[PDB]
């Protein structure tokens, strides 16, 4: 339990994902 | 009768709208890029330190040159002239609505804008309140009072205390500021807010490496990607972020003793990735890729070993290089060689930073380059410099100061420079565009004050001045007193002048 | 202009060569005399005015009244006793570090490249037999523009590469042995005998 | 290193690189504000490039505290004369 | 005497102006008075009876509702005219359309939106006729505004009524190239 | 280097481009023995080149001896090889004694 250690994380995950869905938007179904 | 038919099949490829999956992928691509960055923040907060105050104390100041500047931008805002584009960009986004896309309304087959159009899409929502020309143009003059207020106020300081405590400089870097927005970033063409860009870039490059911190790091990748959306010529946000990229190193190489590699690394990815979130909201790389293949296959390719077409009709006499379209471009050329040229030299100006100072003529370096590669080759290209002109002049007026450049020779030589540059400014029309041309002075023929042009005039005293530089170079004087009358601010008067 | 106009003979590539290449040597020896105090081995004295002729004669060229491209030859005189000081300075300029050699040969590529993407044309009767002159360079299919500007970005990203890294390795010199004592000096030679032989 | 004459002469380094005033124009007696031109965004780059170059954390509550060159050399022999546990001492005296 | 003022190029039809202002408050009667006075062929002259115009304000005429097309110039000078609006591929009918000056019109605003390179000129050449209008400046005669123009139906035709559909690609999709030059 | 330099531009005299002025300098001479002065002999109504005539005053004595274009361009390769031998030998030894 830390304030800086889950600050780690959030950097890291929700830092990832916020970069592999956004090299994913150009291809993705469009109606 | 039974059995005639005409069945044809439309071609609405580009008039399409996200589904329930891109558009859950468009709303996290921002959410986990905001929380990233509010993680990258806290990690920042680490050091102990706080904000005490919401204005800094170098900002509660007012100077003549403040009222000047304003007063000016905000009287040419309703008087002045009008580029070129203004018709071409409001016809194509008042019908933006209606379409469903950002078209290009009168070339390439209704063919949108591509990846490079998440600014007009801001047009296409100014447009609905109303379309005329004293409201459509708010983004243009917002841009401006935000420019100054960061060039007077964040960027001279920086420059060092003897940048910023000389009022040559403020006047310099106003009136080049004023020189060089006045012709260009009016209309409605994005030159004055990349021109913005590219200084909240540099600002914020500045103030990290100032604090120490990377979250003001991270902001200034979320900038130039955001200004590279909107024109292909947005490349100077990024030519400041290469300009800056050492000492950012600095930091990162840095931190990573107390927290590691990759808090540091992925929202500086994060950051700088999500400009595609915003850019393919509407349009599908399809649709793009076919969109590029229209615009190259039909209208001006203009290849990069052609460069020397921009520069190549601003010496023509007509009314797309004129006496006011000219300015921009020899007030930071006049202003960026010597100055590169005395930095090489001297190492210590006793009153100047020399990081910031070269971080700010890399930039311009860098944009002057990069600014081939460009699929077009206009002279509206030119307004970029409209921010970083104004630097660059004021850093100018005080390498050039009788007090750095200690030779009167090499100030006598420096005023022939000026008056040789305003010579060549003047050797053009005076015409604007479609009815800013109407009742314009010499609307139509170069300047005459009665037989002789008045080019010639000045060519006549750029050689009087070369003369004397001369004479002072034979004889080996440099104690002389009329030249520190006369070479005293000379970039000030210059744009001044034009100005007026 | 005239001397960089896209399908034209007045400026042929043997033509910017030549010219690109002054101005390079030029602008880069009075960089290196400003920059350091002196080259060492030439004397400082006449090696500035050697550059003050270039320069007041590429600025009394704008006095005259026709502007050709082909006027330029006139300082065939001054370029040859200028690429022999150049490709003498910068080899001890580019010895000292591995960032002004890569600098260096980025910017030979890429005035190549500007060179390369013209015709090679001489005028109504020199083009009987040259092979070039009605378009421009090219390989098997592929333009020479484009090799040799993709050669100056590798070459310019390398020069970036060392220079983001000059605060974590320090400042380490080359060894003075016989690979690269002749190393930096050859580029402006290279290019140089290339173009002569084409 | 509680010499004065080595206190001043390593913050001119400092403010010579952050600011761009020379060396020789950072005496004693002179303030941040009035003589020198350096705001409190300069001195917060030099509060920072200082834990760089040497080990020494200036806290942000005391920083505000120092108006002339003789408040900086007086805080730091403070500093130094109450922690001989300088264990900062490393390579960069 | 009243010396007229000539705006537009000089060797075909134009309106000639004479300001009401240039005569006098006496003035019952007037008549031309046209001489050629030259030998040479290739300059020459011809007379329409005078008239004094019955003038309308384009905002008047052109109303604030009707499909206009403009150029690509003439759009900051005109913001309370209606564009020429396109939607599902299907564009509409314009009425009347709006240009610059001449030596602009013809090099600037012809060659960008013509017909073989996407413009919006290559619908009104197939479907209509264009007639220039007869248009003034107000009190800044001798001053070329531009040019409006009147566009009328080559034959009696009515809007379609255009089925739709709707179907979902996968982001890669594309039915094909579009047709761009033979 | 000599050797070489001088080689490649004595096999460039021969096999090599004329410039765009050598037909124009060729009858400016050739139409010079008569006519009284230096005409321009392709315009501006007959106007002498006044003040820039002293080289074709002596190509036109040189193309009275033979109108080969072989020989009317030899001061044009004297001019080459008397430069290149100071370039080499008053040039380059003056500027320094490594270079
Ligand atoms: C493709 C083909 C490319 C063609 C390449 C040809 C250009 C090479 C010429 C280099 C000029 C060197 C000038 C000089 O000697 O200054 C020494 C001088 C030394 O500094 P210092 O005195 O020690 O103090 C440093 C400060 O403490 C702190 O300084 P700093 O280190 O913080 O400065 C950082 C910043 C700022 O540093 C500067 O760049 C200074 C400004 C450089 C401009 C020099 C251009 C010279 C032009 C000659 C004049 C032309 C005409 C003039 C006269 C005409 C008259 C009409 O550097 C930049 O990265 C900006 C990019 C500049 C690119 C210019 C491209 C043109 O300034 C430098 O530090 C030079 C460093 C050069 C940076 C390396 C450049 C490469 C790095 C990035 C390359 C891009 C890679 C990414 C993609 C690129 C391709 C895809
Ligand atoms: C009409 C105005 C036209 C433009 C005005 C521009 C004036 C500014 C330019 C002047 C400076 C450039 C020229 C010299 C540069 C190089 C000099 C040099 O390296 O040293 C040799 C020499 C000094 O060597 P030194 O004293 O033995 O050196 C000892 C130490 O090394 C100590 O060395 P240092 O540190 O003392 O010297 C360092 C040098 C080094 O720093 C540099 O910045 C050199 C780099 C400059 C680059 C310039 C390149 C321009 C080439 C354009 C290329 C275009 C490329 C772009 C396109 C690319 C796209 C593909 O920095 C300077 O010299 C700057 C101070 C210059 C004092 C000049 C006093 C006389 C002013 C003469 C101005 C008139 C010249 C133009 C005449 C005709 C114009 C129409 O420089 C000179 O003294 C030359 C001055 C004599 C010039 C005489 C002409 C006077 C004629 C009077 C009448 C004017 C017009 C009449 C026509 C009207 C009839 C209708
Ligand atoms: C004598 C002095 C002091 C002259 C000062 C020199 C300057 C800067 C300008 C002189 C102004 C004058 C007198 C110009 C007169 C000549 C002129 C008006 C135009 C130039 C005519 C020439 C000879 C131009 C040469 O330029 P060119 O393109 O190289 O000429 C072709 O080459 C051949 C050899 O020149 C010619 O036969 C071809 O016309
Ligand atoms: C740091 C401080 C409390 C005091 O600094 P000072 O010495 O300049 O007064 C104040 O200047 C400050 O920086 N407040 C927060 C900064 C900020 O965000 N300003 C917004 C203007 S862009
Ligand atoms: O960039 C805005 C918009 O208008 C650009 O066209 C360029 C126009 O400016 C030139 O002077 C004119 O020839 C041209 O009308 C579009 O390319 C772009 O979409
Ligand atoms: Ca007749």
């Amino acid at each position: 339990g830390k304030d800086v250690r889950i600050a780690r994380w959030v950097a890291t995950i929700a830092g990832l994902l916020g970069f592999v869905l956004s090299v994913s938007i150009p291809l993705l179904p469009v109606t | 009768p039974q059995g005639l038919s005409v069945s044809a099949e439309i071609d609405t490829r580009f008039t399409t709208h996200p589904t329930a999956l891109k558009l859950a992928a468009m709303l996290l691509a921002i959410v986990s890029t905001v929380i990233a960055l509010l993680a990258l923040w806290r990690l920042d907060r680490l050091d102990g330190r706080r904000m005490h105050r919401l204005i800094p104390t170098r900002w509660r100041t007012v100077t003549a040159v403040d009222g000047v500047v304003v007063g000016g931008m905000a009287i040419w805002y309703v008087i002045g002239a009008n580029s070129s584009d203004d018709g071409y960009i409001l016809q194509m986004a008042r019908t933006a609505e209606h379409a469903g896309y950002m078209a290009n309304y009168f070339r390439w087959f209704g063919s949108p804008e591509d990846p490079f159009g998440w600014y007009y899409n801001v047009l296409a929502l100014m447009t609905k309140v109303s379309d005329a020309s004293i409201w459509i143009r708010l983004p243009d003059l917002i841009c401006a009072l935000i420019c100054w207020l960061l060039l007077s106020r964040e960027v001279l300081p920086r420059l060092g205390p003897a940048v910023a405590g000389s009022r040559a400089a403020m006047w310099a870097a106003g009136l080049v500021l004023l020189g060089a927005w006045m012709p260009f970033n009016n209309g409605l063409r994005p030159e004055g807010q990349i021109a913005t860009g590219a200084l909240i870039t540099y600002v914020l490059i500045e103030r990290a490496v100032t604090s120490g911190r990377l979250t003001p790091a991270a902001l200034a990748i979320t900038t130039a990607a955001f200004t590279l959306g909107i024109q292909p010529t947005g490349l100077i946000a990024v030519a400041a972020l290469l300009a800056g990229g050492r000492p950012i190193l600095r930091i990162v190489m840095r931190r990573r003793r107390l927290v590691g590699t990759w808090p540091l690394i992925a929202p500086l990815l994060a950051a700088g990735t999500v400009i595609l979130a915003v850019v393919f909201a509407d349009q599908t790389i399809a649709t793009v890729l076919e969109a590029t293949r229209i615009r190259t296959a039909i209208g001006p390719s203009q290849e990069w070993w052609t460069e020397n077409l921009r520069y190549y009709y601003l010496i023509l006499p007509t009314t797309d290089g004129a006496i006011s379209r000219r300015v921009a471009f020899v007030f930071t050329a006049m202003c960026l060689f010597p100055s590169l040229f005395m930095m090489l030299r001297r190492k210590h100006i006793a009153g100047v930073a020399r990081g910031p100072a070269w971080r700010l003529m890399g930039i311009i370096f860098a944009t002057m380059f990069f600014l081939m590669f460009t699929p077009t080759k206009w002279i509206h290209h030119f307004g970029l410099f409209a921010a970083v002109g104004g630097a660059m002049a004021a850093l100018a007026t005080v390498l050039v100061s009788p007090t750095v450049l200690r030779s009167a020779r090499n100030r006598m030589a420096f005023l022939s420079l000026v008056l040789f540059v305003l010579a060549f400014c003047f050797a053009s029309t005076n015409g604007w565009w479609y009815v800013s041309n109407f009742g314009a002075p010499f609307n139509n023929s170069v300047p005459k004050v009665g037989g002789v042009q008045i080019s010639a005039i000045f060519f006549a005293l750029s050689a009087i001045a070369a003369l004397w530089a001369f004479w002072l170079h034979l004889t080996r004087r440099t104690e002389s007193r009329v030249v520190d009358r006369l070479t005293a601010a000379p970039i000030p008067v210059a744009a001044g002048f034009m100005v007026v | 202009y005239f001397l960089t106009v896209e399908d034209s003979v007045d400026g042929s590539l043997t033509r910017r060569f030549a010219v690109l290449v002054l101005l390079l040597c030029l602008f880069g020896l009075i960089m290196v005399l400003l920059r350091r105090g002196r080259v060492p081995g030439a004397v400082s004295g006449p090696l500035w005015r050697l550059c003050g002729s270039t320069a007041i004669g590429l600025l009394l060229l704008i006095l005259t009244p026709t502007k050709w491209a082909i006027q330029f030859g006139a300082f065939a005189g001054l370029a040859g006793a200028l690429g022999g000081v150049t490709a003498f300075a910068f080899a001890r300029v580019g010895l000292h570090s591995r960032r002004n050699l890569a600098l260096y040969v980025t910017a030979l590529l890429f005035i190549l490249a500007w060179a390369t993407s013209g015709l090679n044309g001489w005028f109504y009767v020199g083009n009987y037999g040259v092979p070039w002159f009605d378009k421009q360079p090219v390989i098997a299919h592929y333009p020479v523009t484009t090799i040799f500007l993709v050669l100056a970005i590798v070459g310019g990203l390398l020069a970036g590469w060392l220079h983001f890294r000059m605060d974590y390795a320090g400042h380490t010199e080359v060894a003075d042995t016989g690979r690269n004592r002749a190393l930096a000096s050859t580029p402006l030679l290279i290019v140089a005998t290339i173009m002569v032989v084409l | 290193a509680a010499t004065q004459e080595e206190i001043i002469a390593g913050l001119a380094e400092i403010i010579e690189e952050v600011t761009g005033i020379e060396p020789s124009e950072v005496t004693p007696e002179k303030s941040f504000v009035d003589d020198l031109d350096i705001d409190s965004l300069s001195m917060v780059e030099i509060a920072v490039q200082t834990e760089d170059k040497y080990g020494v954390k200036i806290p942000d509550e005391d920083l505000a505290g120092l108006r002339t060159v003789g408040d900086v050399v007086a805080y730091i022999q403070k500093l130094e004369e109450e922690n001989p546990e300088a264990a900062a001492a490393l390579r960069e005296k | 005497r009243v010396t007229p003022y000539d705006v537009g190029p000089t060797p075909s039809w134009r309106n000639l102006r004479y300001p009401r202002s240039e005569i006098p408050d006496d003035a019952v009667a007037v008549r031309v008075v046209a001489e050629d006075l030259s030998l040479s062929q290739g300059d020459w002259i011809a007379v329409t009876p005078p008239r004094v115009p019955e003038l309308q304000s384009v905002q008047e005429y052109v109303g604030s509702d009707q499909p206009v097309l403009m150029d690509w110039a003439v759009g900051l000078a005109f913001p309370c005219q209606q564009p020429m609006l396109h939607a599902n591929g299907v564009t509409e009918v314009p009425k009347f359309r709006i240009s610059p000056d001449y030596y602009a019109k013809l090099q600037s605003t012809d060659t960008w939106q013509d017909g073989i390179n996407g413009g919006l000129l290559g619908i009104t050449d197939l479907l209509l006729r264009a007639s220039v209008m007869s248009t003034y400046l107000s009190q800044d005669w001798g001053q070329d505004w531009g040019s409006l123009r009147k566009f009328d139906t080559v034959v009696e035709a009515t809007p379609a009524e255009l089925d739709f559909g709707s179907q979902t690609h996968s982001g890669l999709y594309s039915p094909g190239p579009l047709r761009i030059r033979p | 280097t000599d050797t070489g330099v001088i080689g490649g531009l004595l096999i460039w005299h021969i096999v090599g481009a004329p410039t765009s002025d050598d037909g124009y300098n060729m009858t400016i001479a050739r139409v010079a023995s008569e006519a009284g002065y230096t005409t321009n002999y392709y315009r501006y109504f007959g106007a002498s080149e006044a003040p820039f005539d002293w080289y074709q005053s002596v190509l036109s004595h040189l193309a009275s001896i033979s109108t080969a274009g072989v020989w009317m361009r030899l001061p044009a390769t004297a001019a080459a090889i008397a430069t290149w031998l100071i370039i080499s030998r008053c040039v380059l030894p003056r500027i320094g004694r490594r270079v």
